[PDB]
């Protein structure tokens, strides 16, 4: 089969950049007929896949000129002239030449903005969730960037390494920020023999660690 | 405009079965090729299957790693696209898609999730996230404990948009999975405004409507 790979797997760049995906084909896609039957496509998060670029540099009805695609032989190209919050998504190059369809692997397109510190929110387990006979704990970081954050959960002062787990937003499609939802999870008994719950926020939007707590 | 209303995927236990049912308008179903596209997380994005005109006698392509488990079929007079599936393996799990086909997979169904999976479907716990008392506040919902996915989160049916965020579920050590969806208001309207997330989750048919309160 003809393989389909993508690179790189994801870039970050600033609105108003150019950015360029190059999409490489195994065998060379046949152009004697005409244009190649490459095609662009662009997943937005939670969506399904829309067609993008066909034959290689046709945009399809609707899309924007920034979005161009140009390529032969066993290299195409896919370029946006200027980048968009609404034009981050995952981006895939398929052809349509010979059976079975193959897909490239995506290339993730993010966007690059200025840093932004979280707000963060701690919210203590419901007494619904405690009568259950377990006690959830969560931590919300909201509107950040870059995404990279170092979330710690203190439980008396005590490190906590392995019951909780962590869940990101994809970027904004208007701000371009991500959020995240951390969940410390402990059974009843280990919630009422303790006090102190904080979770420690850690980022660049930060001059230094911003601690959330409360008791009971 | 262009509709592909996809139905009939959900839980189903490994050696299964599930028949898979495409609803198309906006267009002349008949004239055009019809395909399934596949994705999960492990290998991307995966052609599944093709179905021809009746002027090309049906003719229909498969996927090798689905050939003689999976059956494309179309009734143009139903404008319906069908995939009968059997013998699941677990491999087949993720998203299926329906999409046209004219020299590229140029319009796609919304799609529709295929767990492969012996657990049994349990509908999930909602609990609040309450706010405490500086502009802004937070509360939220804890979606805990469903399988399979997927459930949706809305708040005050669909009015309250502004500054929500649905968070992607995680996997727990137990199968089941927990979400949570929390959205930030002016605290000034903590007293003036009820906020209630409505909780939804069709694989066991379970609506629930949680008042947040402090
Ligand atoms: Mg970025």
């Amino acid at each position: 089969e003809l393989q389909m790979t993508q690179s790189p797997s994801s870039l970050s760049a600033s609105v108003g950049d150019r950015v360029t995906i190059t999409c490489r084909s195994s065998q060379s896609l046949l152009h004697t007929y005409g244009s190649p039957y490459l095609n662009w496509y662009l997943q937005k998060p939670g969506q399904s896949p829309k067609l993008l670029i066909y034959k290689v540099s046709n945009r399809f009805s609707g899309v924007p000129s920034r979005f161009s695609g140009s390529g032969s032989g066993t290299d195409f190209t896919l370029t946006i002239s200027s980048l968009q919050p609404e034009d981050f998504a995952v981006y895939f190059c398929s052809q349509g030449t010979h059976l079975p369809y193959t897909f490239g692997g995506g290339t993730k397109v993010e966007i690059k903005r200025t840093v932004a510190a979280p707000s963060v929110f701690i919210f203590p387990p419901s007494d619904e969730q405690l009568k259950s006979g377990t006690a959830s704990v969560v931590c919300l970081l909201n509107n950040f960037y870059p995404r990279e954050a170092k979330v710690q959960w203190k439980v008396d002062n005590a490190l906590q390494s392995g019951n909780s787990q962590e869940s990101v937003t994809e970027q904004d499609s208007k701000d371009s920020t991500y959020s995240l939802s951390s969940t410390l999870t402990l059974s009843k008994a280990d919630y009422e023999k303790h006090k102190v719950y904080a979770c420690e926020v850690t980022h660049q939007g930060l001059s230094s660690p911003v601690t959330k707590s409360f008791n009971r | 405009e262009v509709q592909l209303v996809e139905s009939g995927g959900g839980l189903v236990q490994p050696g299964g079965s599930l028949r898979l049912s495409c609803a198309a308008s906006g267009f002349t179903f008949s004239n055009y090729w019809m395909s399934w596209v596949r994705q999960s997380p492990e290998k991307g994005l995966e052609w599944v299957s093709e179905i021809r005109l009746r002027s090309d006698n049906y003719a229909t392509h498969y996927a090798e790693s689905v050939k003689g488990r999976f059956t494309i079929s179309r009734d143009n007079s139903k404008n319906t696209l069908y995939l009968q599936m059997n013998s699941l393996r677990a491999e087949d799990t993720g998203i299926y898609y329906c999409c046209t086909y004219f020299y590229s997979f140029s319009y796609w169904g919304q799609g529709t999730l295929v767990t492969v999976s012996s657990a049994s479907t349990k509908g999930p716990s909602v609990f609040p996230l309450a706010p405490s008392s500086g502009g802004t506040a937070a509360l939220g919902c804890l979606v805990k404990d469903y399988f399979p996915e997927p459930v949706t989160v809305s708040w005050n049916s669909g009015a309250l948009t502004s500054g929500v965020h649905t968070f992607p579920a995680v996997l727990q050590s137990s199968g089941l999975y927990s979400l949570s969806s929390v959205v930030t208001v002016p605290s000034s309207s903590l007293g003036t405004q009820t906020y209630i997330c409505n909780v939804n989750h069709k694989p066991s048919n379970t609506k629930v409507d949680k008042r947040v309160e402090p």
